[PDB]
């Protein structure tokens, strides 16, 4: 009360979004609902498990295509001084190594997907493709999305930053 | 002199003007008739052969197979609402399997 | 930038709304309703500001005065009255023998208002003294006229119904220049009306022969007393013969915007071209009564049936403005990284075209 | 030379007086506590003219327009209201916040109003009627202080973080996010009048001055103490080119526009100065500060 | 170039020099044809240290899916730390004779290669050896690209050079 | 000579034209200046009558005159 510091000062935050409503065939030619019907099933809310998060106001059922992620390309030499800047500016682990050998940088550029989370106990599983001689990641689902949960995929690290999800089979970290 | 470049069209209004004299449609047609039906066909062309070249960078080949054009009336629908009860030949039929129809195990 | 390409709702404060129209860059619109009330809503502010209680007749149309205190109001009871944008009362009361058609202020001369009477010349009334000076017209003078300032005021435009145009001054009223429009193949034509810019000095003329078309407010004076009819483009519509209510001039000073009566098809073209380039889908019912574009930002706003259908431009600001050293953006080539790796005692003070039409000083926060 | 000279010692709230603005218009002040209470005071005479009291607990931030007619105050009862300068009574609403409000301040337009609590987020309301408008993510972190710029286009949103961001009014979204590596806590931020410049009050013993042109830091402005509390700032450019902020050395210090200089010490507070106010027509400057001083010093002066 | 000891550059646009990411502002950029000379000054004898690796899985031979290929790798974080000084510890960046100074001294002590570094498209053409000018002063830089029986000899010759070691070597 | 040509947004442009250079080579001239097509423009002295295929000294019209160039829409 203007009187009487309160804790939790340092925040690092980059977007500021945050808010407490959050009120939620061949291959090759399937490019088109990339870009065109791939923008109203999914909404961007404040997520419950850590930070924000993209939640649902459609339903997408088992073997759908969904998204593809796009971001930063780069190389690994690059990454030295990214992670050094991530240090500096207070920016997350967002080394999308797609291989050792590129990394998908999403601290200069990158897309709406930047907002994901991890967790446990997650609804989707990743997958990638190669269209026109490129390699995208697209994925596809396995269960029916219901109104009013949040893309999750498992990151699948092999056994410090903790994941809070409060699930029961949470493993409290990436692993 | 020409009459088509008086609306930039490409499709003849001539050749419309006479073909409608001659089909007995009725005996007196005004002068806008013949131009604006070259408009539409104009317009219904281009939608048509827009998705046909779509559909032939799809498989990467130059020439364009009647196939392409069967996959591209059929998977668009309002087309499918328009061109409802007429076949293609050697159209074929665009890929489909029932939902229940697909055996799957562990 | 272009024309405008979304569509916005409704705008009604209240039931009924009967004449809008923009100030001077789109601030408050002035509702004459259809209760012998005045009042004024807000724009680009979506409020309201005043509501003025004039008469008991209705009013038809509005306009405000050149230093924003008048709200002037072609009455449809012949009350010719100065109400006060400040206060809402009456600041000058007086009474016109024949009816207004449209009202306007010069943006150099508010004592002079404009006055379209019907039957008779026009007549400025002189704010100062409360006295009117009868327009000098030629020919007959029991016409339709319907009189217009330029784009600065210092000429002024009156249209008869025979087919005869007059040009004379604003203030001295010294009628030099007359105009004969064409007459068709057979038959003569009236005027119905002109309408102005704010760029160009161009006019629109809707006449009785079913075409609009186009004159500049330069080739009258300089022709002399009356020259042979020449105009740019005869535009008109061709497949539904759609007559002509009420248009105006755009908001840049190049496009050209006409209006329908019942059929809702709001046409727009452009001085350099006329070709058409967008039509406007109008829900069918209603029929229209004013058109106005924001005169600085491509948008159109017709009002109709005491209702306003707004087709706009609809923007918010794109996620990768958060600052200029950070983007959200997207691509698939490796990342170009960066390739080059006083003290004074001075205290601080510093804090279409522009026309007179300002000083409103109507806006009540509570 | 700042000849800034204590005439009137002000002393009528209970808890704190914490909370002194000289509104634009100078003509009376409107000076606040964790009371729940709004004492109007004199500012060439210091008469009390009366006490406008109705919310249920205390204030955070206190500010009225341009013309100082609407009056908001941060009551933490979950509500905000707008007292009439000359009568007295709740004129409007500000409900909306779920928490307590610590920031709140109005538009040089005095066309929008701006508040915000603890919900990371900050909203405005109609100013004739009071209801829901929006409510835009501000920071993640309570904003300290808000305010619109002189121009009434832009927000400059200040948080413990230490990231400072202008929000833009015209969406709702933010134009510059002058990030800090360190991220050192703000406590108050102010516009100028040209809407370039930025004053965050950083709590780490230094008014970072911050230029949201190009993205780059700007001199280092000591002299002071800036560790904890919410140290505000003002300008003072009657007499001559000098700002004033708060202190947490328990006194009142200006500086200069570029210089770096200690142009003026007003001692005689016996607590941290947690607000600075400045006359706009005269060379007068009120202090607010902790419990521990409970009184506004009038520092009259003519150059 | 120049982020590590072991790397040594100098800039060609406005010639700022740059060395571990720290760059002071020297000499004059170069660019559009322009040749840059470099003549590496040690006409006498030196010595340095060539070889120490740090890890021995990672240097292994099998089949990839027809053909065998050498894991022949270097380390980092070892190497870097066996750091040292030479003689003649100078990577002069001429311009074709006129010099605007050496760089950045203090050269990592090893086995020089000349290193040509680009940062976008850019085409660039050589001319190396014990020479001046002219390339043609040994044999003009052989592809060894023939039918005839010297290319069967040559490759028997390199099918030795590994064989002694890898008959003396023992394979796990 | 020189004479002006008055458009329509309000802009004045000075040209030269000889007292035997045909109007069609006028508007050829125009075109190529600043790329408004002749099938765009017509001449107009003072709301009088003005041809593309004639020349200048056929209608006899006086240096330093202004001639109206009422717009006009391609093809
Ligand atoms: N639940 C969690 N808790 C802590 N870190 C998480 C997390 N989920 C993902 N991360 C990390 O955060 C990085 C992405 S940045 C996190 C997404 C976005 N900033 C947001 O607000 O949601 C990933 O590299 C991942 O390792
Ligand atoms: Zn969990």
């Amino acid at each position: 009360a203007r009187a009487e510091v309160h804790l939790r000062k340092s925040a690092f935050d980059m977007f500021n979004f945050l808010a407490s409503k959050h009120r939620q065939l061949p291959m090759p030619m399937r490019f088109r609902h990339l870009k065109k019907t791939s923008k109203e099933a999914v909404g961007v809310y404040r997520s419950p498990i850590h930070g924000r998060g993209l939640f649902c106001k459609r339903n997408i059922d088992a073997g759908e295509m969904v998204i593809e992620y796009a971001g930063n390309v780069i190389r690994s030499i690059q990454t030295d001084k990214r992670e050094k800047y991530y240090d500096s500016k207070g920016i997350g682990c967002y080394m999308f190594r797609i291989d050792d050998s590129e990394v998908v940088d999403a601290t200069m550029h990158g897309n709406a997907a930047r907002f994901i989370n991890h967790s446990c106990e997650p609804n989707c599983y990743s997958r990638v493709i190669n269209i026109d001689g490129q390699k995208h990641i697209v994925i596809f689902a396995m269960r029916k999305i219901y109104r009013g949960e949040e893309l999750t995929y498992d990151y699948k690290f092999p056994i410090k930053l903790p994941c809070n999800c409060g699930a029961k089979k949470c493993r409290k970290f990436l692993n | 002199k020409t009459r088509s470049s008086r609306a930039g069209l490409q499709f003849p209004v001539g050749r419309v003007h006479r073909l409608l004299r001659k089909g007995n449609y009725a005996e007196r047609v005004g002068a806008g008739a013949p131009v604006y039906l070259a408009a539409v066909l104009e317009y219904l062309t281009a939608e048509i052969l827009e998705l046909a070249g779509n559909a032939a960078r799809d498989n990467k080949k130059t020439r364009i197979i009647p196939r392409h054009l069967q996959l591209a009336v059929r998977n668009d629908e309002e087309l499918n609402k328009l061109l409802g009860r007429v076949t293609i030949a050697q159209g074929g039929v665009l890929p489909n399997i029932q939902s229940v129809l697909l055996p799957k195990k562990t | 930038q272009n024309y405008p390409e979304e569509a916005d709702g409704t705008l009604d404060c209240i039931s009924m709304a009967l004449t809008c129209t923009f100030n001077r860059w789109g601030t408050l619109l002035a509702v004459g309703c259809n209760d012998g009330r005045i009042v004024i809503w807000d724009f680009l502010t979506r409020g309201i500001a005043k509501i003025i209680s004039a008469h008991i007749h209705p009013v038809c149309s509005l306009c405000w005065s050149r230093d924003g205190h008048k709200l002037v109001s072609a009455s449809t009871d012949n009350i010719v009255s100065q109400w006060d944008v400040l206060s809402g009362d009456c600041d000058q009361r007086f009474r016109f023998p024949s009816p207004i058609l449209k009202v306007q202020y010069h943006p150099r001369d508010q004592n002079k208002v404009l006055v379209c009477p019907m039957k008779s010349a026009p007549v400025m009334l002189t704010l100062s003294d409360s006295k009117h000076v009868v327009l000098p017209v030629d020919d007959d003078s029991d016409l339709n006229v319907v009189a217009s300032f330029d784009r600065r005021g210092e000429y002024i435009y009156t249209g008869n119904a025979k087919g005869k145009i007059l040009v004379l001054k604003t203030d001295s009223q010294d009628l030099v220049a007359s105009f004969r429009v064409t007459t068709g193949t057979s038959n003569t034509t009236a005027i119905k009306s002109i309408e102005f810019a704010r760029k160009g000095s161009c006019f629109l003329i809707n006449t009785a022969d079913r075409i609009i078309r186009v004159y500049d407010g330069r080739e009258i004076l300089t022709c002399g007393r009356d020259g042979e009819p020449e105009p740019m483009q005869k535009l008109q519509d061709l497949v539904n013969r759609t007559p002509w209510k009420k248009c105006c001039f755009s908001g840049d000073g190049e496009y050209i915007v006409a209006g329908s009566a019942r059929q809702h098809a709001l046409y727009i073209w452009e001085k350099s071209i006329g070709n058409l380039v967008k039509i406007l889908h109008g829900t069918r019912g209603e029929l229209l009564l004013d058109v106005a574009w924001h005169p600085v930002r491509p948008i159109i706003a017709s009002i109709s049936s005491g209702v306003v259908s707004i087709w706009a431009q609809n923007q918010v600001e794109n996620w990768s403005a958060f600052a200029p050293d950070f983007k959200e953006l997207d691509e698939n080539v490796e990342y170009e990284e960066r390739e080059s790796e006083e003290d004074e005692e001075v205290d601080v003070t510093s804090v279409d075209e522009e026309l007179e039409d300002s000083k409103a000083l109507l806006y009540l926060p509570i | 030379k700042p000849n800034y000279a204590l005439k009137f010692t002000l002393a009528g709230h209970t808890k704190a007086v914490s909370s002194v603005k000289f509104s634009p218009n100078g003509e009376w002040l409107a000076s606040s506590s964790a009371d729940k209470l709004i004492k109007i005071w004199g500012a060439y005479d210091g008469k009390f003219e009366k006490t406008i009291s109705g919310h249920k607990l205390g204030i955070s931030d206190v500010a009225w327009s341009s013309d100082s007619n609407l009056l908001v105050s941060a009551s933490d009862d979950k509500t905000l209201k707008i007292w009439d300068v000359s009568s007295g009574k709740c004129l409007k609403t500000l409900k909306g916040h779920s928490n307590y409000v610590f920031c709140c301040n109005f538009n040089p337009q005095s066309n929008l109003i701006v508040s915000g609590s603890f919900d990371e987020s900050v909203r405005i309301w109609d100013v004739k009627t009071g209801k829901c408008l929006k409510t835009l993510p501000a920071h993640s972190d309570p904003v300290s202080a808000v305010h619109f710029n002189r121009d009434g286009s832009l927000i400059v949103s200040s948080s413990y973080d230490g990231l400072c961001r202008i929000w833009d009014t015209a969406s709702g979204q933010c134009l510059k996010t002058l990030i800090d590596d360190d991220n050192p806590p703000v406590s108050f931020v102010k516009f100028s009048p040209n809407g370039k410049y930025i004053l965050a009050a950083t709590l780490d013993n230094t008014l970072k001055l911050w230029d949201y042109s190009k993205g780059k830091c700007l001199k280092t402005y000591t002299g002071h103490k800036n560790e904890k509390y919410c140290i505000f700032a003002n300008f003072s450019v009657t007499g001559g080119k000098w700002i004033v902020s708060g202190s947490e050395d328990n006194l009142v210090y200006i500086w200069n526009l570029q210089t770096k200089e200690i142009v003026q010490k007003l001692q005689g507070h016996t607590d941290v100065v947690i607000s600075t106010a400045c006359h706009p027509t005269e060379n007068i400057i009120a202090s607010a500060a902790l419990e521990n001083d409970k009184t506004i010093k009038l520092w009259k002066s003519d150059c | 170039l120049g982020y590590d000891k072991f790397s040594y550059s100098w800039r060609s646009k406005k010639g700022t020099k740059f060395h571990q990411s720290i760059g002071k502002h020297y000499s004059s950029g170069y660019g559009q044809g322009d040749v840059l000379g470099f003549y590496i000054n040690l006409p006498e004898d030196t010595e340095t240290a060539k070889s120490l690796p740090d890890t021995y899985k990672d240097k292994a031979l099998i089949k990839f899916k027809s053909y065998l290929y050498f894991e022949e790798k270097d380390f980092v974080d070892k190497a870097e730390k066996s750091l040292k000084q030479t003689p003649h510890s100078e990577i002069i960046f001429y311009k074709n004779g006129v010099n605007q100074g050496v760089a950045y001294k203090d050269i990592f002590e090893g086995v020089y290669f000349p290193a040509i570094s680009l940062y976008k498209s850019c085409t660039v053409s050589i001319n190396f050896g014990p020479c001046f000018k002219y390339p043609p002063k040994d044999l003009t830089y052989r592809p060894m690209s023939d039918m005839g029986w010297g290319a069967v000899v040559e490759h028997t010759l390199a099918d030795v050079l590994y064989h002694v070691e890898t008959e003396v070597d023992g394979r796990r | 000579m020189q004479i002006f040509v008055k458009t329509l947004t309000g802009k004045t442009i000075t040209l030269e034209v000889e007292p035997s250079d045909t109007i069609e080579n006028v508007k050829a001239k125009i075109q190529d200046k600043e790329g408004i097509p002749p099938d765009q423009q017509r001449l107009i002295f003072a709301g009088k009558q003005l041809e593309d295929g004639r020349t200048l000294s056929d209608y006899n019209i006086q240096k330093e005159s202004t001639l109206h160039l009422v717009l006009r829409l391609r093809g």
